[PDB]
């Protein structure tokens, strides 16, 4: 059916081991909460796989023999497999797509507030230039401003 | 790069290596070699070559299952790959050897060109080793149904852990992406089944 | 993929957007009617055990009224209809919580808040179990309090309009 | 599970061309109606928009095969539609209650603004279509929904 | 039809033929002949009849696969249909002939001991017909003894469901063409099958 | 108690017994016995024992199918249960007897003895089919997945008549409905044409 896993830990943090050449990064509840409603965010699906792995290791006995049976059952509660299919279709059709590696987000200069990361797209073996999707970056900047203003008006 | 005079664009890159203990991770070394790693000990080597290794028509799966000498995590991966091939009707195309608990699986891609075995096998490959899988094809994109490569064989064998990623980073996506479509495109082979 | 069945019209006196659980649907209890502001959530969220059960009960009720019965019972209908009624990954979430020693919903018991002067209720949440029995009120008092504030927030927004 | 396909953008909204309709030339829908297809899992109209948009993109972007192939659509089905709406209308048909057969839709169009609601499926019963007097409740609900939206637009 | 003097009720009817290049479309011609079209060249004819065309119990599906002379688009459709039959067990009920790459599949929907109580809620027909009903859903109900109100004990007067390859032609006289029947079956196939061997 | 001075905490217990007309319901009787009921007439008895009922290695399914006789609702439940066992490969571990339309299926858990074995796979399915209170069945009961095991030697599934055996736990449709989704997810390839 649809995802159900709830991240266990407000906000959510990615530790140093989960990031390439980076230290601990934390996102607040406004951005994290979006992972409980949207079905098209690659970042949120990865966020659930990392959280799942963390809990599975801490809570279940590890067998001497390696096994992937837990993920074969848990996977549909964790990720949207049709998001994977969407990026696959974009790839075969020569449309820029997410390979779930690099993500970008906007970070407010005086408050440290961040957006939910969006996937940096790739095409023809490389990352797209910022210019090429600067329109989506600009739209997200306005979306962040809009949410901040609404909170001030509430 | 400052947007609206308010936000700095920042990046994040995920280290998917920490997911090794729960789920298989695949990556690209070069055009001929791609890998699937399991845990921190083993995995499969997926090679596109012009050299055959099995050189016969047998695939003794029933014998392998009875003996149970194979690593279950890897047999699971082989089964997911095989059942994901969209229109596989050429039993002769896939030969295997599971002697001693070893895994050796060979697909013959030579009859290529639209709607052929090589097409179905390569499409499955494209997803299993998705990080960089396209570099091994004659046409990177714009062609879904008549996909070709110059390599005659796709050989999958059990290997050991080593850092085999050069072209792309490890990712769980290929395997997980195949699981939901694992049995969706299969021909009927029996009246009762 | 995603459930599509909507609840049938429950009663001719109760708000049409709400839903009533009749006496035959409850253990040792009389008729309980939930208002539309509770029930409407069953058309939006994919994480509510109570809503999945309402759809199974409503489905059963309609199936036995609209379809011809066979001489022997068949389960072919539910094997097809279930996907339209419940989130099977909600079942999996509760399965995983059990194996990992995390309190979880076994779908037998639910709790809700009921306003003492208006009769307005929340959508019921599942009462969780752990170590062979039910959790204490204290143990999930944080969720009870959160729902109480969510109900207050919704009523204030309605009054504001 | 859930759908993910994003419809190709119109500058906002979506429009059907003449070949997509039965003798009705062209019809364009506003962005505020079309946008609802990204939130709802229960709209037969939205699922058809995705199948048509997919068909168009597959034709324009992929090299034509020597012979027609079904592999592409099978891979894309769940990305494009909610298959449980087929199951829903199937259940409604077998239980003898009005249901959507996906060919005909209706919507309300405000005569002074030109804005329309998202189309709803015209239902059938005893092998034929129901009457505006049979599903008058849904017609009126759509009118109320549009009124609320027009008032919000004036407010904003 | 101007509601409240403000909102005109307008309609839209979709031309699903423009989808023929990427997905199969099915329609009903009349009570006995229903069709599934592929592109603008071929498709399947699904006929409910009282006359058999296959009069043996062989299928040799595995031979068809090895030879690979059949149109893959059509074999895919046959496979989806067959695996969508719930609780299939009476393997003798189906026979086939794939000679030359032609597709021909015949279900025998005949029920033995018909006068034994209702004795009509577990036979193959009760399935094969349910699957059919979905494949040609836009108009298939017209071919049943009872179009609706009966899910489990569905019967028709026809004795055989014969599925044969057919060239493309415009046969959509009763209903419009639609991709929906086929698409719905794709999430149902294999969901409710019986085990025939300890290892599937 | 009373929350915020205005809300009373109230509870519901759902009488899932009324769902018997449309879907199978399962419950637990005690540590060794579990049940799956169909309507108000029949169902399956799931027994954890140290004894055999079948003392051979055959499971003629292609004679059960040809002859019908068996109750289709119950054969569908058996097929769901079996297909959901992950990585089943030890075909000798299961024997059955469908003579006359009765249902009898026996799984040998001693056959495969620690973690990641066949017996554990059989139990992982068991633990879900009778989920509502299944914890009673294990030597441990939590914190383990591939190391789930019982001291019992056999899992025996047989057809019975309807009887109210829901003494340890209440009946619920959830076990069965849950298993319908992961029906074929962990099946190994055995035949290339598959
Ligand atoms: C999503 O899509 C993107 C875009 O395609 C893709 O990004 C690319 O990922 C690859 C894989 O990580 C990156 O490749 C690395 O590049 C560095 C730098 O390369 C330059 O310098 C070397 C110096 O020798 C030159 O040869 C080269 O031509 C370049 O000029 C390399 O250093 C990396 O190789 C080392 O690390 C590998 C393991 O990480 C080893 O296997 C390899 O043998 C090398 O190891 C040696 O150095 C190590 C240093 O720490 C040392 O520890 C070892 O012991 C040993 O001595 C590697 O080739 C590539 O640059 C990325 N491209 C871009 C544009 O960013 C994503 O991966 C893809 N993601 C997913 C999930 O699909
Ligand atoms: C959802 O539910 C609705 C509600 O029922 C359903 O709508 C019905 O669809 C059918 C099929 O499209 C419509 O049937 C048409 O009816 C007209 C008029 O019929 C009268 O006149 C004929 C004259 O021969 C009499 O026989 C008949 O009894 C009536 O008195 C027919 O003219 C249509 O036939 C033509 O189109 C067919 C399809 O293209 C051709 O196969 C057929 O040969 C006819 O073609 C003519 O034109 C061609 C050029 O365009 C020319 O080349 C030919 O030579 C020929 O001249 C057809 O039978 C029915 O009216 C609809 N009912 C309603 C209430 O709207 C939807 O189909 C259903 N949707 C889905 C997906 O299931
Ligand atoms: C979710 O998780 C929870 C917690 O794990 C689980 O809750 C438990 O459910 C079971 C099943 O209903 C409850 O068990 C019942 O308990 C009563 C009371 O037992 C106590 O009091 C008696 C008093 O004499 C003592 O003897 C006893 O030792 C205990 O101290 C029992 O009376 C129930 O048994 C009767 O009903 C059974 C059928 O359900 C009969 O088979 C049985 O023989 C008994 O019948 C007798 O009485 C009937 C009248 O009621 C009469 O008609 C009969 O003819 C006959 O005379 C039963 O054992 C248990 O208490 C619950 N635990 C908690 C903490 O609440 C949920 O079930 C689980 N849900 C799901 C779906 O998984
Ligand atoms: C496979 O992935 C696992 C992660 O799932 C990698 O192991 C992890 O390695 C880090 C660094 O060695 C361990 O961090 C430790 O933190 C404690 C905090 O007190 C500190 O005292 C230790 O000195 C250390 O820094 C982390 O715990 C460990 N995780 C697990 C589950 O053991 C592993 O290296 C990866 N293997 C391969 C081949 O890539
Ligand atoms: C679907 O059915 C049609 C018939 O209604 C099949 O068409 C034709 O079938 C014959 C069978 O022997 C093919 O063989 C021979 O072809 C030569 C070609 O020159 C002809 O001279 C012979 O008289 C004889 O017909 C014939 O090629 C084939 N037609 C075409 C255009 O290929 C059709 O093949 C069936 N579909 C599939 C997928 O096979
Ligand atoms: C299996 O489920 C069915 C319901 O789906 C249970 O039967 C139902 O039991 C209730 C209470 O006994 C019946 O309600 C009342 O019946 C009397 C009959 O004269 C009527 O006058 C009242 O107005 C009211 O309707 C209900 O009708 C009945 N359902 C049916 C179809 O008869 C059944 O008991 C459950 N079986 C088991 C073993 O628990
Ligand atoms: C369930 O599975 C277990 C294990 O596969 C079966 O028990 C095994 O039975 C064989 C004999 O059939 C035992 O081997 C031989 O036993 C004779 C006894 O006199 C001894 O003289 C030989 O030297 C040899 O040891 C084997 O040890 C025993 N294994 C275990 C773990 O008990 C059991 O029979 C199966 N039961 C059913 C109903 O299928
Ligand atoms: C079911 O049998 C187990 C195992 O007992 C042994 O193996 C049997 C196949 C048979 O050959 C027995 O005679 C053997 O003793 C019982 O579990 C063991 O119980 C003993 C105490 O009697 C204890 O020391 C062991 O550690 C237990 N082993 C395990 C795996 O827990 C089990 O109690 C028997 N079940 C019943 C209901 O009697
Ligand atoms: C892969 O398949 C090709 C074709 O099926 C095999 O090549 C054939 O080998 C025979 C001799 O045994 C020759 O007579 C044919 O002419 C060859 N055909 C082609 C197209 O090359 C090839 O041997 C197979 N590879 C393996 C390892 O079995
Ligand atoms: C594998 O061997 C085949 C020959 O059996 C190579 O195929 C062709 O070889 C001729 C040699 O003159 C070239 O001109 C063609 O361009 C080759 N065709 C293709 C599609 O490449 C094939 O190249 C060899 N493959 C590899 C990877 O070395
Ligand atoms: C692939 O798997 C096989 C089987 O486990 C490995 O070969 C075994 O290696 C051990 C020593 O570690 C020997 O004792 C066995 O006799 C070998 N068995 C067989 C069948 O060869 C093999 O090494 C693995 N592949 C790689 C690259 O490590
Ligand atoms: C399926 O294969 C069987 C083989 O047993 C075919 O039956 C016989 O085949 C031999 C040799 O080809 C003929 O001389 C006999 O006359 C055939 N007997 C009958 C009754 O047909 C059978 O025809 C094949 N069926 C299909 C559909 O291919
Ligand atoms: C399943 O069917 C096979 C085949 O009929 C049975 O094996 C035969 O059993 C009979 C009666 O004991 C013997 O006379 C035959 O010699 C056996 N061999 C065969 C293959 O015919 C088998 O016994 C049946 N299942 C059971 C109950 O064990
Ligand atoms: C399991 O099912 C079988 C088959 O329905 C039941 O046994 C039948 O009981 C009737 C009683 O009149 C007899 O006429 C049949 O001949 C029996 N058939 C068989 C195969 O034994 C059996 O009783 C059921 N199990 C339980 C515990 O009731
Ligand atoms: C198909 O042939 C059989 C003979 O084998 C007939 O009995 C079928 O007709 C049946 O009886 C008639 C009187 C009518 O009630 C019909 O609905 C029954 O199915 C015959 N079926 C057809 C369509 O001709
Ligand atoms: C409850 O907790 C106690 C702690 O000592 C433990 O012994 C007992 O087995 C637990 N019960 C269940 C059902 O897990
Ligand atoms: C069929 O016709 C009857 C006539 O009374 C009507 O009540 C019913 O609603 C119609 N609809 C369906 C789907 O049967």
């Amino acid at each position: 059916g649809t995802f159900t896993w709830t991240l266990s830990d407000g906000g959510y943090c990615l530790t140093r081991w989960m990031l390439i050449e980076a230290e601990l990064k934390c996102f607040g509840n406004t951005a994290v909460a979006k992972c409980n409603e949207k079905h098209d965010e690659e970042f949120c699906d990865m966020l659930r796989l990392f959280d799942f792995n963390k809990q599975a290791i801490q809570r279940l006995k590890a067998p001497a023999q390696m096994s992937i049976q837990l993920i074969n059952k848990a996977v549909n509660a964790l990720i949207n497999d049709q998001l994977i299919m969407k990026n696959h279709l974009r790839d075969i059709m020569c449309i820029p797509y997410c390979n779930y590696s690099k993500y970008w987000y906007l970070n407010h200069t005086t408050t440290g507030r961040t957006s939910l990361p969006k996937c940096w797209l790739v095409s023809n073996g490389s990352y797209l230039n910022e210019t090429h999707f600067s329109d989506d970056i600009e739209q997200q900047a306005d979306n962040m401003i809009t949410e901040m203003l609404q909170k001030e008006y509430m | 790069s400052l947007y609206k005079g308010v936000y700095e664009l920042q990046t994040l890159e995920l280290n998917m290596e920490t997911l090794n203990m729960t789920m298989p991770l695949s990556c690209t070394k070069n055009n001929s070699h791609h890998y699937i790693m399991v845990g921190n000990e083993t995995g499969l080597e997926l090679t596109l070559t012009n050299t055959s290794i099995i050189n016969h028509k047998f695939c003794n799966l029933s014998d392998a299952h009875k003996k149970n000498l194979y690593d279950h995590a890897l047999m699971s991966i082989i089964s997911t790959f095989h059942l994901s091939i969209p229109n596989f009707n050429q039993y002769e195309a896939m030969s295997c050897d599971f002697n001693g608990g070893k895994i050796s699986v060979q697909y013959n891609l030579s009859h290529s060109h639209c709607g052929t075995v090589a097409n179905g096998v390569l499409q499955t490959f494209m997803r299993m080793a998705w990080g960089g899988s396209y570099i091994a094809l004659d046409s990177g994109c714009g062609n879904w149904d008549c996909i070709m490569t110059s390599y005659q064989y796709l050989i999958i064998q059990n290997t050991t852990w080593e850092d085999h990623c050069q072209f792309s980073r490890p990712s769980p996506i290929g395997y997980l992406g195949l699981l939901s479509q694992r049995t969706r495109d299969i021909y009927i082979s029996r009246r009762l089944l």
